[PDB]
């Protein structure tokens, strides 16, 4: 079988339907599959799948931790569902819908209880592919959700159960962060029904997967059921619409039958739905069509190799991968705060990047050539004494070890963070002498290896070591009294030390100083100069370049245009001319035996023979270096997992040699610690390395090409593996994914305590405490795991940011010129969704807060005895009390307690001085009961219980938990209040009971009923409905099924996509549902003639 | 309906056209498995970093050692597993025993914790040491 | 702190067994007063923000603080025998440029 869209050789056309997929060509199958790659010179087709697969058969690897960005759901967009809490039944008038033999059940929308209530489960109906595993359950509250309050911080309380009061304003946020979590989905397109109910006739009801779809009618399309009794539900159903349900609009465009999209009448909620929405939004915007994909491959390819990716027209195509150059910039700064002058993390990255350059590079180092322009072999000489032997000795050219070489190479990428330099074993011993043959050749490789180096110092090491060698033979001035011109040549490490004779030539007295003056001079006017290339395609994949211009790479050398024709011994070329002056500098050195006594013999001839063939040795190193390695360079440096981080390379001025880089979380307008970074505390601009200069001077004497070369097929070659496995698109996902989250951070931790970070605060009325560093720590850290699980991450990911005080407000990274002068360069920050959602979630919950079991407010401890059925929660005001009425107490701190003796009352310290006994209305802070709990337990119990005292406890919001009981009966709470006292602890708070009589639908006695414990402000938002299945509730609280709710059924005259954000969630409103193609990448490589 | 396991543990006529026969004469240069086997090890990710932050429980990971006799041990460190792989005894490439006097280079460790203070006792024990010396109970 | 006896103070944290009781010792006024007895008179009569870390110059992120500036229990006495002994070591001290 044959594919002509991409030339691929199949064998099933099974398979040919599966792979004209990935070519927009429906079938007319191995999704593992993430790029396809097929070359045109050559049958070798290359593919990649993900690491976690158990069969990599004949297929390549994607080690990248990519997120999953795109999830689809088939259930129902809702997370609040509605559950009975007191059972009852009714008799019925009407039973069955009756046709011509057959009869059919009825099934009601909504519980029939004498009670219900609307309880958050996030997803609980939902049918997902990928599970986000953050869901955020709650239980009736006749039950116990005292544990989802105390995940946090609440570690060493003396208590199992009962929560601290201190940190729910943190716990609350993380459970809006798992709430907006769990709900990342993508409403799915899914079949279809046609309808006949003469309820619904013709409408076109929507069907979930899986068996028996037909018994979620019920609970997807109230309107279904018809209006057989007379009951709350009846009334609600009769009150609704018929029109609007099931499919309401549909796309113009559709594959097969099968529409492209569709707006359907539903279950579901507001808040849900908004943020599907949004999240929709932001995947859509990073959309990438393939054509612009071969644009940014070809570009890429720096002209080597041209890509093609044909395709067919469509529209729901959907490839995330555009992202901007901030978040880029973001994620860099992220990872290079992780490394913290970690040798370990860094090292695997330079080796392996030194051996891809020797494992694509043409160049071949070869000693062979050394030894052939040597020629020497003096066999049986005792005493040598020979320039050539000692020099072939210190070359050791049999030996092949290059990793210094390469691994110089590689430094270039990586200036900002690791600094290459010659170890000092490399220097002449104890400083040599020019007296010395042995230290001549030291200083030679020395010399003709130094350039390579990214040290900023390196020409005032070149020129100190010459300086050191000639120590009394040829004299300079010393501007400073203690430093001499003994001084080691390998100290010169940063830019403060270098001295004014060297900076300034004209103080070398030509006459004391000859040969240092030429060498000066040599080195200021031949020293390489560095240089630009242009790299990667910033119109696509955007630039990680912080402190350089995004499109552009540094070099430390120059470079010329690709051309193998070149001659070898080309003066123009800076490394040879460096070379060459280098040879002539050390001949003109050693004629005239000034500085070489007791040398028994006039060694000059064999001196400058060998400098000579040093210096017109025919090596091709250079040339490479010049033209073809920079250009592997910039075909490499976008492909790589940490993308290049440089810092500009200056040859000789002093003033602007940058000497530190540092990073910084806070915004420009605070006043705040200083703070810096680890990096900062390298004496070098970053982690030093240590190179070997004989290796490196062997390559750049050794070097050779194929007789055979021809570059353009050497580089197709080269390149077509290369990109066939690259990985640039997953770490694209994971860049975005490491800047929301960020913003996330910022934006939660500065909720919980004193950061200047402008933003609007909801969540104040919750209490909290002061977050300290640690205690935001531990809250960093439980966000951190969280969004990691979220989206399936394993690898770092705001690790670093929690070495301190992580109340930060903004990244930021800089560096310093020796001459004081900073370069700062902050990101622009872009929007966060994720945020957004969040703090849209918090909107709604100041006004939902019952939903969630939180109820707002204050309690009032006190006796009542009645046989009202008022609802505790929502109790007359003639019960409660407020600071601001006649005759109350308030309290504060200094509550100190005096009994009285000889039948004397006891009495309390009011806050104003005043003593008054136990009796009457006051006010206490909750801490007040928290500081002497047992203490005030013993004391108050019997007044409270019998007496005529009552307090109110200032709370602002807490956990509370029911206890329905039947009126009929008697009943006291005294027991419930008393365990709910006895538990209050210093670290510690239990659930709040309450006590609610049940509702009846029919005349009912009454009897003595005992509370204790009543709310001071409504809070039954939580109540759905009562007697829901009676034409009406008798006795007890009383609450029809909420309308506003169902306001686009219930209001005739509401648009159907109006919402009532962020006061009223809806439980029945629109929603859009897709069904996407995810195409792999595909592409094929064309070579270039 | 279809699903995908998680890598991670979370909460809980004829037809044969004349263009299609295959003469495999060209051999690559350089080899397509030689540059896939060096590319392999340059797509893996660095590793990831923990030391010096706190966990779940609030206690910070890592080891109570000196900040910079942990660099100079992670120098160490990378100097030996450079020589590895480089199947020599000697690393040419060393990071540590430079020239440079690098004697003020700090590392990030699990000696010290947040607030600048030692980890000589872990943050949940001095938070449990605090709040046990405050409590009361039943009286006599 | 986790308990509202102070406002979120930072509280030092001494080494060897048995240290909590040196909790109740080094901060007098972290005591509730529910009584009317001297010590509780006495300490319902105190400032209340002074008491734990009061000051600290943090200068390196993800390293000890170089000094911190704290209220607890001592002797003025001991203080500032402690003090002008340090003084002295400071005037002393050199540093490794001068080395």
């Amino acid at each position: 079988y044959q594919c002509h869209v991409c030339s691929a050789v199949l064998f099933s056309p099974l398979d040919l339907d599966a792979h004209v997929a990935s070519h927009g060509l429906h079938g007319n199958d191995i999704q593992r599959h993430i790029t396809e790659f097929i070359s045109s010179w050559q049958n070798h087709p290359i593919v990649q799948v993900s690491a976690d697969v158990e069969n990599k058969k004949t297929a390549q690897l994607l080690h990248a931790d990519t997120p999953r960005l795109v999830t689809w759901d088939a259930g129902l967009c809702t997370s609040f569902k509605i559950v009975p809490i007191v059972p009852a039944q009714v008799p019925q008038d009407v039973l069955a819908y009756t046709f011509f033999t057959s009869s059919y059940a009825i099934q009601s929308p909504f519980p029939e209880a004498a009670v219900s209530r609307i309880v958050v489960h996030t997803r609980w109906a939902s049918n997902v592919d990928f599970d986000r595993d953050s869901s955020v359950i709650m239980a009736p509250p006749t039950e116990n959700n005292i544990h989802l309050f105390k995940q946090l911080l609440n570690t060493e309380t003396l208590s199992v159960r009962g929560a601290n009061p201190l940190m729910f304003r943190a716990n609350v946020l993380h459970m809006l962060l798992e709430f907006v979590l769990d709900n990342l989905y993508l409403n799915r397109h899914t079949g279809f029904s046609q309808d006949h109910t003469p309820f619904t006739e013709g409408a076109n009801l929507r069907s979930l997967p899986g068996p028996d779809a037909e018994k979620w009618y019920s609970i997807m399309y109230p309107t279904r059921m018809g209006t057989p009794n007379v009951s709350k539900i009846c009334n609600f159903v009769a009150s609704c619409v018929r029109n609007r349900v099931g499919r309401f609009d549909r796309a113009q465009m559709m594959n097969g039958a099968m529409s492209e999209w569709v707006d359907v009448f539903e279950t579901s909620d507001a808040l849900t739905v908004s943020i599907r929405g949004r999240w929709m939004a932001r995947l859509a915007r990073m959309n990438i069509n393939p054509t612009e994909i071969e644009w940014a491959l070809t570009e890429c390819a720096q002209g080597y190799v041209t890509v093609t990716s044909p395709y067919a027209p469509s529209v729901n195509r959907l490839m995330p991968y555009r992202i901007s150059n901030a978040e880029r910039q973001i994620s860099q700064i992220i990872r290079i705060m992780n490394i913290g002058n970690n040798a370990t993390v860094i090292q695997p990255v330079l080796q392996d990047i030194s051996v891809l350059l020797q494992r694509i590079s043409p160049l071949q180092i070869d000693p062979t050539i050394i030894s052939n322009t040597m020629s020497t072999v003096s066999e049986s000489t005792t005493q040598t004494l020979s320039p050539a032997s000692s020099i072939l000795g210190k070359l050791r050219p049999s030996n092949s070890d290059f990793s210094s070489f390469r691994v110089a190479l590689a430094g270039w990428l990586y200036n900002g963070v690791v600094t290459t330099v010659i170890d000092d074993s490399s220097y002449p011993k104890d400083g040599g002498s020019v007296t010395s043959l042995e230290n001549l050749w030291d200083f030679f490789i020395l010399a003709l290896a130094l350039p390579l180096t990214t040290d900023p110092c390196a020409p005032v090491k070149a020129f100190m070591t010459l300086a050191n060698m000639m120590v009394g033979f040829e004299t300079i001035p010393m501007d400073n009294q203690i430093y001499t011109q003994s001084r080691r040549a390998s100290a010169f490490s940063t830019p403060h030390t270098w001295p004014r004779c060297f900076m300034n030539i004209q103080l070398i007295s030509p006459i004391d100083a000859p040969i240092l003056r030429q060498w000066a001079e040599i080195i200021h006017r031949y020293w390489p100069n560095p240089s630009q290339i242009r790299y990667g395609a910033p119109n696509v994949f955007g630039s990680a370049n912080l402190f350089t211009p995004p499109e552009v790479l540094l070099l430390p050398i120059d470079h010329q245009p690709a051309n193998v024709t070149t001659p070898t011994l080309d003066f123009t070329n800076e490394l040879t001319n460096w070379r060459a002056r280098v040879c002539e500098l050390m001949k003109n050195l050693v004629d005239n035996q000034r500085y070489q006594p007791g040398w028994t013999q006039s060694l000059v001839s064999s001196m400058r023979g060998t400098l000579d063939k040093l210096k017109l040795i025919k090596s091709m190193t250079p040339m490479y270096l010049q033209q073809l390695a920079p250009v592997e360079l910039a075909v490499i440096a976008p492909m790589l997992p940490f993308p290049p981080f440089q810092v500009p390379y200056v040859r000789l001025d002093r003033d602007r040699v940058p000497t530190m880089v540092g990073v910084t979380r806070q915004s420009r307008d605070t006043i705040t610690q200083p703070a810096l970074s680890l990096s900062t505390t390298n004496t070098t601009v970053g982690v030093p390395l240590a190179l070997d200069a004989r290796a490196i001077t062997v390559a750049l004497l050794s070097g050779k090409y194929p007789p055979d070369l021809v570059t353009n097929v050497w580089y197709a070659d080269a390149i077509y593996p290369m990109y066939a496995d690259t990985e640039v698109f997953s770490n694209l996902q994971r860049d975005m994914i490491t800047c929301e989250a960020v913003q996330t951070l910022v934006t939660l931790v500065a909720q919980i305590s004193e950061t200047q970070y402008p933003v609007d605060r909801y969540l104040d009325w919750i209490p909290s405490l002061r977050a300290s560093a640690a205690t935001a720590a531990t809250f960093a850290e439980w966000v951190n795991t969280s969004m990691k699980t979220a989206f399936d991450l394993s690898d770092m990911l705001l690790e670093p940011l929690l070495s301190g005080d992580p109340r930060m407000t903004q990244l930021a990274i800089q560096y310093q010129q020796y001459n004081g002068r900073t370069f700062n360069i902050i990101p622009e920050m872009p929007g966060s969704v994720i945020a957004d959602c969040v703090q849209l979630t918090a909107e709604v919950f100041n006004h939902e807060y019952n939903l969630f079991g939180i109820a707002r407010g204050d309690i009032i401890i006190g006796r009542v005895q009645s046989t009202h059925l008022w609802s505790p929660l929502a109790p007359p005001p003639d019960l409660v009390f407020d600071r601001d009425t006649p005759g109350v107490h308030i309290f504060g701190r200094d509550c100190r307690i005096s009994f009285g003796m000889n039948g004397a009352a006891p009495m309390i310290r009011d806050e104003t001085g005043l003593m008054v006994p136990f009796e009457g209305n006051w006010i206490f802070p909750l801490a007040l009961w928290q500081m002497n709990t047992r203490y005030f337990n013993q004391q108050f119990d019997a007044w409270i219980k019998t007496g005529e005292l009552r307090i109110r406890i200032e709370m602002g919001a807490y956990p509370y938990m029911l206890h329905y009981y039947d009126p009929r009966q008697y009943a006291n709470a005294w027991n419930l209040t008393s365990a709910w006292l006895e538990e209050i602890t210093p670290t510690s708070i239990p659930s709040v009971p309450f006590m609610v009589p049940i509702s009846s639908d029919h005349d009912i006695s009454s009897a003595p009923a005992v509370q204790y414990i009543i709310s001071t402000e409504y809070n039954d938002r939580s109540l759905f409905c009562t007697n829901s299945s009676s034409p009406q509730t008798i006795a007890g609280p009383d609450k029809h099924i909420p309308v506003e709710r169902y306001n686009i059924l219930t209001n005739p005259d509401a648009p159907p996509t109006q919402i009532q954000l962020p006061e009223v969630v809806d439980l029945y409103n629109v929603v859009t549902r897709y069904a996407y193609e995810t195409p792999p990448i595909t592409a094929v490589v064309m070579g270039v003639p | 309906m279809k699903r995908i396991p998680r890598k991670t543990k979370g909460k809980s006529p004829a037809t044969t056209e004349p263009g299609t026969s295959n003469r495999e004469q060209y051999k690559a240069r350089p080899g397509i498995a030689s540059v896939q086997r060096a590319t392999e090890s340059a797509e893996m990710p660095m590793k990831n970093n923990d030391e010096g932050t706190p966990d779940k429980k609030g206690n910070t990971k890592g080891d109570l050692v000196n900040e910079h006799s942990e660099a100079k041990d992670e120098a160490d460190e990378a100097t030996k597993k450079q020589a590895k792989d480089t199947d020599k005894s000697k690393a040419q490439v060393t990071y540590s025993d430079t020239g440079i006097n690098n004697a003020n280079e700090l590392s990030r460790s699990g000696n010290v914790d947040n607030e600048g203070g030692s980890n000589q006792k872990p943050m949940s024990t001095r938070i449990a040491e605090a709040t046990s010396a405050i409590v009361s109970k039943h009286p006599a």
